[PDB]
């Protein structure tokens, strides 16, 4: 759909933030570039959780509306619940 | 005056956190919540 007229919650559902911090931590865990300055972090889940609060994660979420269409929200445009 | 402006600030945030999350499996929730008491009835 167009960037106008998107109808979906701007907030990030707890299902999306569970699969974003999982998919991001799996990338970091394989030699993937890190967007944020890491300080004493050897653990990928803590790094990926840190990228999220800074809104640095490079993922766009594709939300399928139930009628077959879809919308593309980048992880910056969404509003982190917690 | 500032309490009221601060009060309307959280009535929004507290509400917008209640809204159901797209993707919840609801039938799993309503099937288990009606039948979980059943074991004690």
């Amino acid at each position: 759909q167009a960037n106008q007229k998107r109808i979906t919650t701007p907030y990030m559902t707890k299902y999306e933030r569970a699969r974003v911090l999982g998919t991001r931590a799996l990338q970091i865990a394989m030699c993937a570039p890190v967007m944020v300055e890491l300080e004493g972090e050897t653990d990928p889940l803590l790094i990926a959780m840190k990228e999220l609060k800074a809104r640095k994660i490079p993922i766009i979420i594709r939300r399928y509306l139930p009628d077959g269409s879809y919308e593309d929200w980048g992880v910056d445009e969404l509003i982190i619940t917690d | 005056g500032e309490a009221f402006d601060w009060l309307l600030g959280e009535i929004e945030s507290k509400f917008n956190q209640a809204i159901a999350h797209p993707g919840e499996m609801v039938g799993a929730l309503a099937a288990q919540s009606l039948g979980e008491p059943a074991t004690q009835m």
